[PDB]
């Protein structure tokens, strides 16, 4: 069996920082989102891919 | 509720439990008035009416016992509360009475 | 009443002005569905063929 | 040849009033003018006591 | 509202259609812009603060164009018909507790794991029919679901008389058995509702559920006591919600971002849509490719809200501008 | 609301063989027609098995 | 309390006695004297002459 | 299956071991979920209920327990569940409940 997967994404988000006007989250494994402390995006898009 | 039972009670622990509570972690201990645990008392009791599979015995119930008295040499004492029920699946239903209520 | 409220502690705060505070939920999604069409966009009733 | 019910359903056999039998338990109305005869064997279903042995008639 | 997008979206109000571009006189205004030719397509539109031209649609680079309803976008609330299976009683037993469980998913958070049980009690008596029955669930039920100290209006709950089985009457925690005085009863709707809406903030959202029966004794036997049949919905909706969140987004594109991200200090846009308005919708799908070299498609899509009233009128309209001013036949509502 | 005998006397209740029950045994059989009622109780007397049930008449 | 089997081991309402008859003879007999209700009511039973 | 029923496994479950298991090797351990556990409970209760030529004392069991409490002296919980069964030439079907179910 095979699988594929991608995902699309602007060059603005190379550095992009976050401001933190509510708490940005990650989603988990278990079902439950944990709040980060991270302010760059792509942090949030690697998890998200794997 | 206009009428209380332990059908109603254990159905709302457990569905809370199985959704949010692990198996481990289901003790739940409840805060009543005495006429609160009397209701309990009278709905565990009917359920384990039902029961008819098992004969429950004075032996280990205990329910009625032996005093001390004069007016007989075999004199009894009669006397019973269901104070805590047991659900399946890691359900414990305890009580705990306090007079704000 | 007054051991009830001492059942609870309590929280110092440095002013009297409104708080609030982050509620972190769950991730995990189903989509529900709003309707289907045939080949030909018609509908789909209840009571149709596969 | 066996039991008919656990003893548990069978200690729910019971000699009293109508009004104060619930379910979980079996009623027996003895008989007056005959001493061991038995009149009505009795089991409540929906509120109303209505009874197991089935009408004979002629 | 945070939506997908294929790389972005707009949107412009035609709150009146105009026929030149000497008449956006009043904000909301619209009118098509074609050449003769019809190689392009624009739309200019009076802005609170003036005037606009949308991006240019190259009639050749055009993927789909098709105007929506109302109808179609007027979430119709799911209704829950419940009655007593006929095949334990068709009449209630006089000693055992009715339990009713309406198991909710997506309560407060996101997820299906986000379970959340209200239930409804009826010990019966001997004298009851269904009609009493149903009466009475219905009480137990709103005084657990339509009172006044749940954070959120989960279901509605009604009646229905077989005299008349078009009509249902609600039942709220303050309703009282002397309000209800019809002997035939044979069913309990319970549909969902319409959650608090917040522009930009709170997206129209619902919480459904399945009315879960508990069982009785009824011949010395568990079996459930009732059957939970669907329906065809009665209620909806309105897109007035949704359309005013795809404009406060859809304006954060050809707009401010920080709609209010530092307060004083920001740019307040003057959205046009009215959230108690039902629009009916034209969405063009579109691209753009450049030259030689540059093939890859940057595809686009606009969208176009005008009010209905019954009739999709103020789209027909619309519509006839766009098809005589860029030839393409788009089929009207 | 006294059980109507004591358990070693319902220990004895039974179902199956007419023929094989003591006189220590009542009988009960459920009735084939239909699923939850009985048709007669029975125990021996001389030998013989009678109706506990006193006989009805119009 | 039809929910209940009242057993001999536990009441002794049928007591064995020593005696000149039999080996394993009987002593039959029982009396409540006592009620527990519910939450800690208790009642006792002090019969008095006087009465 | 529509009904459940541990008559249908017990014959399925011997009969497989019979022809393929050692009496030493008839040990059936079944994943399944909470609500599966319960109906496999009550099956077990509706079987032994069959079990007319025996007796199920509490004393042996304790599905009814004394516990101590404030409120009582002779104060009772009860609760009990089947997890096991056991049938004949070495069958015994245990439980293993998963929350992946």
């Amino acid at each position: 069996t095979t699988i594929r997967i991608q995902h699309k994404v602007a060059g603005n988000k190379l550095n992009k920082k976050l401001a933190m006007g509510i708490p940005m989250v990650r989603n988990l494994e278990s079902g439950k989102q944990v709040k980060d402390t991270a302010n760059m995006w792509m942090h949030y898009v690697d998890w998200e891919v794997e | 509720y206009n009428t209380f039972s332990l059908k109603l009670l254990e159905d709302a622990l457990y569905e809370l439990s199985a959704s949010k509570l692990a198996m481990d972690d289901r003790l739940f201990v409840i805060k009543t008035g005495e006429r609160g645990a009397i209701q309990f008392h009278k709905e565990v009791l009917k359920t384990v009416s039902g029961w008819t599979t098992f004969v429950l015995d004075n032996n280990s119930t205990r329910v009625v016992e032996k005093v001390q008295s004069r007016l007989h040499s075999n004199a009894l004492s009669a006397g019973f509360q269901f104070v805590e029920y047991k659900a399946p699946n890691g359900v414990r239903v305890r009580l705990d009475v306090d007079p704000f209520y | 009443l007054d051991t009830f409220l001492n059942s609870f502690p309590t929280r110092e705060f440095e002013d009297d002005n409104e708080y609030y505070w982050d509620v972190i939920g769950s991730s995990r999604r189903n989509i529900p569905l709003v309707e289907a069409r045939d080949e030909n966009g018609v509908v789909v009733a209840a009571n149709a063929a596969n | 040849m066996k039991r008919v019910l656990n003893l548990g359903n069978l200690s729910r056999i019971v000699e009293g009033d109508p009004n104060e039998i619930t379910d979980d338990e079996i009623l027996v109305i003895k008989d007056k003018i005959i001493e061991g005869k038995i009149i009505d064997i009795q089991k409540r279903v929906d509120g109303k006591l209505v009874s197991l042995i089935t009408e004979k008639y002629t | 509202m945070v939506i997908s997008i294929n790389q972005v979206r707009q949107l412009y109000v035609a709150k009146a259609l105009k026929a030149n571009t000497a008449a956006l006189t009043t904000a909301g205004d619209i009118v098509p812009k074609a050449d003769t030719a019809k190689t392009t397509l624009y739309f200019q539109s009076m802005s609170p603060a003036g005037i606009v031209a949308s991006d240019k649609i190259n009639l050749k680079h055009v993927l789909y164009a098709k105007a929506t309803p109302s109808e179609a976008l007027a979430h119709k609330l799911v209704r829950y018909s419940v009655t007593l299976d006929a095949d334990v009683s068709a009449t209630p037993v006089a000693g055992q507790n009715y339990i009713l469980r309406l198991a909710f998913r997506q309560y407060i958070g996101l997820s299906e794991e986000d379970q959340y049980f209200k239930y409804g009690e009826v010990i019966a008596r001997s004298g009851m029919t269904a009609s009493d029955f149903y009466k009475k669930m219905a009480i137990s039920l709103a005084k657990n679901l339509e009172n006044k100290t749940e954070s959120t209006p989960l279901v509605n709950i009604y009646l229905i008389s077989a005299a008349a089985a078009s009509t249902d009457v609600p039942v709220t925690s303050a309703t009282k058995e002397s309000d209800l005085t019809a002997t035939d009863y044979n069913q309990i709707i319970i549909e969902e509702t319409e959650q608090p809406w917040v522009l930009g903030m709170m997206p129209q959202a619902f919480i459904p559920f399945t009315p879960q029966f508990l069982t009785i004794t009824v011949d010395g036997e568990d079996r459930l006591w009732g059957v939970a049949t669907v329906v065809t919905p009665t209620k909806t909706v309105p897109d007035g919600h949704l359309i005013a969140d795809l404009e406060y987004f859809c304006m954060g594109a050809r707009g401010d971002i920080y709609r209010g991200m530092g307060y004083p200090n920001i740019i307040k846009t003057t959205y046009l849509v009215d959230p108690g308005a039902v629009y009916d919708v034209l969405d063009i799908h579109y691209f753009y490719t450049g030259s030689n070299e540059s093939v890859q498609k940057s595809e686009k899509t606009i969208t176009l809200v005008a009010v209905d009233d019954g009739s999709h009128t103020a789209m027909n309209a619309l519509i006839g501008a766009i098809n005589t001013a860029s030839g393409l036949t788009i089929a009207t509502l």
